[PDB]
């Protein structure tokens, strides 16, 4: 147990919570405003945050890819493994797993529903699509995440709404999960800090 | 005693999309077929 | 020079050796570790004045304090609850054993050697007693250092009314932040036909992005960066909206009034009241020490009972003198119990100002905590109301850019052109003027020849000894020479195409 | 060391201090001068191929008055003249006048001076003999060392025939271009009164304001130097004009312009029978040495002598006191004499062939004179020629007065005017231009001041970021550009 | 030093030599000299040199200025006089620089007549003169040992054996009085090395 | 020498005007006044 299978189990569920937050990030993001608010944001954030917004979509539809992109990097080593049987050997892993590879299909499966049409999208201005020069689009949604942790948070510390260190947890250590993706990189760690906020805040939880 | 942290996380660091897109589709295949690879290690398993 | 803390929290003063007096705080929260859990976070170690300083302040970065001079900690890292260390020094009931000893040990007269050890064995408690009032001033000092924490700490407390005054400046600021919120949503909303005149951006440009369509170039470098939020961000507008609610200046303005009452202060003042009659407590103290100098005339007295014991070759007056002596050692020593007794009743109103004061500590650190959370979660409601501003102001800004870089275009598009016809006329001039140049070097090595065969013209002849400024022939260069790409006519063409914000732009 | 070489030009010894090769030519002069009367003028010499040399500093620069430098000049001490000697030989009569064995033994018997004779007395006269055959060499080679000198006096000739030719040259133009001068001076004398009055028919005010009021311009002209004249090239070819008179024109005006053509050249130069003579002087010193060396001893053999008188020890050696026994030592006893006589002969000849040859020298030295300090002086007149179609040359700068004075003021006018409306219109054009650089430009330039964060960043609204070129709006400097402070219509 | 003797009282005839070097005496370029000279062109050398008749004339007057400014002043000494050279009766010696100073009066006439009759002309000149640097023109004196030497060494031959050696030796003798009017800080010795050469040429003459 | 002499010199050239010397007639007047003694010469000396 505690395989190379379980480890991908564990990013992989860490991958599904970045992948929800990139759902939200595909023209469905909601449920932020929380206490009473600028009401008056029904049609001007409305238009805002979604009529031309596809930006985020389409690094939503790539974030898909790229989780199922890294599930297959995983287990290209930890089947390889098991079927070597290097581990214990000792634990039911491997349905979890093979529904990890699923999820993946479908994600992949999502990716390329996307760029059946995010051909033309990167058509628009593909010199401009260019010249991005540094980019990741775990971030693209990942600033959005961290903007909705810090709302939370400001409800929080003021005491305007209750909740857990988990629920910013879902994306900051769905960051530090992996960390790989974010081992010897320009901006490393990326979550670090809200990790360090939850590590204090877990006992408020 | 999280506020102290609070303070520093105020707004977050920052990180040719165009050529990368392009060239994605072989790697977005190569996805697929290790998928379809894990599928038959499934299988078997 | 540099010495140990006052404990003050508690207060258990104490001196400290030479390396401290450029030892940086972080050396000294270390000499606090040296000896005790006092390296642990505490709310505030300080001198005269009050420091509450922090760690990186070398020594002299801080006010001096030593076994003179105020420095100290009042922190729970030491006795966070109440914790009155019981008397240390030893109970007198040695003199009221003692006592008995004049009582009836002083038996046996005739032994007048002994007795004069009893009286110096009552000398003896003399200065032990003495040394008890010694410690007794001790606890006086104590007292002193204490109200002295007292009020650094109250220094502290109004530097947090300083910085709850600067919430208030918020306060202001975020009734403001409210109130220029009215027509923040406006400009929200007016960003909204921003956004959409970004939509159907410059159909053209200069070269078009130029590599530094349906994705608008606005769009585009409105996403040029990488956490932020295009077309004024408002998904965390309305959020921050929300952060800055009526409800929120209510919650806290409640915090501003209970950091008011943080301030109180009744107690502090009241036990200084104490303390002013423990003040003179401490006076009648030192009259107690006073007594006790008296008790060591006494026994300055009791030594001339040794001396008279030797070589005196008179009658037997002197060994019964000696039991006068005894007795008279013995009033003092009765002397000494009430001057004892006042001491120890001393110390224990002293334990008991160090009780009132724990309470006090508490109370303090209380607001320390309750207001100091209170009172950085303002902070960052400040640096929240400063985006509040800025965000709106650049949200206002894309707006105008809507119009603005649009307008900008077009106009060097019209100057660029005007600018090729310009060009083409001054130079057209300047190649006129280089013509006429030549017409004038040639009239000028014609007639220069032939003023090289004229007569002795150096004085017979001037005018054309020289020629008109032919000095700046050289055709002008391009009128807005470096000028973004031509296509900006392009784009000038297309601002119909594109008529989201067709006036501005024209 | 100093040199044992003699002085040529006298053909006769003397001495100096080695170190004399700092010492000028002049000073040379001087020392050839404190006796045999030298001057700093003495003589028509000159150095190398007819020039003079560069005397004031140390002559040694110029290979004069070393330590191997004898005297040899032009040899003006004598006029081919000198004072020959000849051998005296009365010594040796006097020898002859008693050539016999001493009386010191008086007819004794013959053991008296039994090894002893007048050998030595005759080894004494021998040896004499050789001596003076000896000096008569070296007289002989100074008669040819004195004809070598004569050589290179008539080499210094030939280089002074040279001179000529080249001052002939000049001449050539001091008669042909004299000639073409014929027509030059003249016209030069001709027009320039004409130049004068063209020129002080206009004289301008500027001209009057010109020193810083009317004032003569041929005149200004003339008194612009003290003494230059108005018409002071005219006079001065009419003066040439004069100056070249058919006298001058005469083939030797300068009675050398044909001497040299004459003497010096065309067969007259005896120069060409010059050399061989003095080579057959020094044959005629080495047969006469081949004859007299070692001769005296050749006739008294003493030392063999010596013992062929003890050989005989006659014993009726009475006759033997006489010459009979000392046979050929007694010949040259008396023949000493006619050796140094005969000697004599040739030296004196040679003395009287080199006063021949400094004859031809001064026969030469005729046509020298002639050109040397005679025809030199239409020399230095032809250089003045040369100046004189300067002086023409200057009239015709004269001349350029009657259309350089109308073309400097036309000139002048039409370039003041042009100045003054090219600068105008430049003025005007530049004013134009600022006035479109501020409607335009600067309201552009105060809308992006303004448009500082206008958008995000600087190239989202790139365009227009500064104004045009801008130059050529500052205004023009002044017409006709500081020109002198004559005034044209102070000209007109 | 014989001021009041014989070697001054004859130096009034060198005053009056010196003023007849200018006196009918207005040299010229176009002097013929020589042996002869070609006559088909002495007219318009002639019309040179006289084409400025007047203004030599004027150049000899500013020179007859050098000595009539003395003039002057002999004139107020003329009366109380004092002399003591010998060999002489009734102040014959005295008679002998008297009488040809007798004449200074004329000699102020004529240093101002040589330019004052043409005095309108004068002004030109003088307007010419306004701006234009004064020259002493006695300094032609200088000019006239020059000449002398030249003829004396230079003149076409044919000429006699004494070569009018006294003309240099006149020319020699300027020293008595040549130089008084203005030049250089050793012109006047510059024209005395002049009379020196001319000397010379008349020893040689 | 005559030759000598043109050595030193064989033919060298000859070398605010209103007012330099123009108290001419001043001295003038003098002498024209101061005349009068000679004029006068009743005996000589």
């Amino acid at each position: 147990h505690t395989e190379i299978l379980r480890g991908l189990r564990f990013t992989l569920l860490f991958v599904q919570h970045v992948l929800e937050i990139a759902a939200l990030k595909g023209s469905a993001s909601e449920a932020a405003g929380g206490p009473e608010y600028q009401l008056q944001e029904s049609v001007v954030a409305d238009q805002i945050s979604l009529l031309s917004r596809e930006w985020g979509f389409a690094e939503q539809l790539v974030l898909y890819l790229k989780v199922a992109e890294l599930l297959s990097s995983g287990l290209q080593s930890a089947i390889d493994q098991i079927r070597a049987g290097k581990l214990c050997l000792s634990s039911t892993v491997k349905q979890v797993v093979r529904r990890l590879n699923e999820l993946y299909k479908a994600s992949v499966v999502s990716c390329q529903g996307l760029s059946l049409r995010l051909q033309r999208f990167f058509l628009d201005k593909q010199r401009l699509l260019d010249r991005i020069h540094s980019i990741t689009a775990e971030r693209l949604i990942f600033s959005h995440a961290v903007q909705m942790v810090q709302s939370a948070a400001l409800d929080e510390m003021f005491q305007h709404r209750e909740g857990c260190v988990p629920r910013y947890h879902k994306a900051l250590l769905l960051l530090e999960g992996l960390q790989h993706m974010l081992s010897d990189q320009a901006d490393i760690e990326n979550v670090t800090k809200c990790k360090l906020c939850i590590e204090r805040r877990l006992s408020a939880l | 005693d999280l506020g102290t942290f609070y303070r520093e996380f105020q707004n977050p660091p920052q990180l040719s999309m165009a050529e990368d897109l392009d060239s994605l589709p072989e790697k977005l295949a190569v996805h697929e077929k290790n998928v379809r690879e894990f599928d038959a290690f499934v299988e078997t398993l | 020079m540099k010495l140990y803390v006052f404990l003050v929290n508690t207060g258990t003063t104490l001196t400290f050796d030479t390396e401290l007096t450029v030892q940086t705080v972080a050396d000294l929260k270390h000499a606090i570790q040296s000896k005790y859990k006092i390296a642990i976070q505490h709310q505030v170690l300080v001198v005269n004045g009050g420091e509450c300083m922090a760690a990186d302040r070398r020594v002299c970065t801080y006010s001096a304090g030593t076994d003179t001079n105020p420095i100290f900690l009042f922190n729970k890292e030491m006795i966070l609850c109440d914790r009155p260390p019981a008397i240390p020094k030893t109970t007198f009931s040695t003199e009221n054993d003692m006592e008995i000893k004049v009582e009836e040990s002083l038996m046996m007269p005739a032994v007048f050697h002994t007795v004069a050890s009893r009286t110096q064995l009552a000398l003896e408690m003399y200065e032990v007693a003495k040394k008890l009032c010694s410690f007794c001033e001790g606890l006086v000092h104590d007292e002193h250092l204490q109200h002295q924490g007292w009020a650094a700490i109250m220094a502290n407390l109004e530097d947090c009314s300083n910085s709850y005054q600067k919430l208030l400046f918020k306060f202001e600021s975020i009734y403001s932040n409210y109130l220029q919120s009215i027509e923040d949503i406006k400009l929200k909303l007016t960003h909204l036909g921003t956004a959409v005149s970004v939509m159907a951006k410059i159909p053209l440009l200069e070269c078009l992005t130029r590599h530094s369509f349906n994705v608008s170039l606005l769009d585009w470098i409105n996403v040029q960066d990488r956490p932020n939020d295009v077309e004024s961000l408002v998904r965390k507008c309305f959020d921050s909206m929300s952060r800055l609610d009526p409800r929120i200046i209510r919650p806290f303005i409640a915090e501003c009034r209970q950091t008011i009452a943080k301030l109180d202060n009744q107690n502090m003042k009241a036990i200084k009241g104490l303390e002013d009659r423990l003040y003179a407590l401490d006076q009648m103290i030192a009259s107690c020490g006073r007594l006790v100098n008296e008790q060591k005339e006494l026994a300055q007295g009791f030594l001339a009972n040794q001396k008279r014991a030797e070589n005196l070759k008179d009658a037997s007056v002197l060994p019964d003198l000696c039991l006068s002596h005894a007795n008279q050692l013995m009033i003092m020593l009765q002397n000494h119990r009430k001057l004892l007794d006042i001491k120890q009743k001393c110390t224990t109103a002293k334990q008991e100002l160090a009780n009132n004061l724990h309470v006090r500590l508490k109370w303090c650190c209380f607001v320390m905590l309750h207001a100091d959370q209170d009172g950085e979660k303002l902070q960052a409601l400040l640096r929240l109301v400063i985006e509040l501003l800025e965000r709106v102001k650049i949200v206002e800004a894309l707006s105008t850019v809507p119009q603005m870089y649009c307008l900008a275009v077009v106009e060097v598009v019209r100057r660029k052109m005007f600018i090729k016809h310009y060009r083409e006329w001054a130079g057209a001039l300047v190649k006129d003027g280089k013509r006429l140049y030549e017409a004038e070097k040639s009239k000028r090595e014609s007639f220069g020849k032939l003023f090289r065969k004229s007569f002795l013209r150096n004085r017979l002849f001037r005018g054309l000894d020289s020629w008109p400024p032919s000095f700046c022939t050289q055709k002008p260069r391009k009128f807005d020479c470096e000028l973004p790409d031509i296509s900006l006519k392009d784009l000038q063409f297309l601002q119909s195409f594109c008529p989201s914000e067709v006036q501005p732009f024209l």
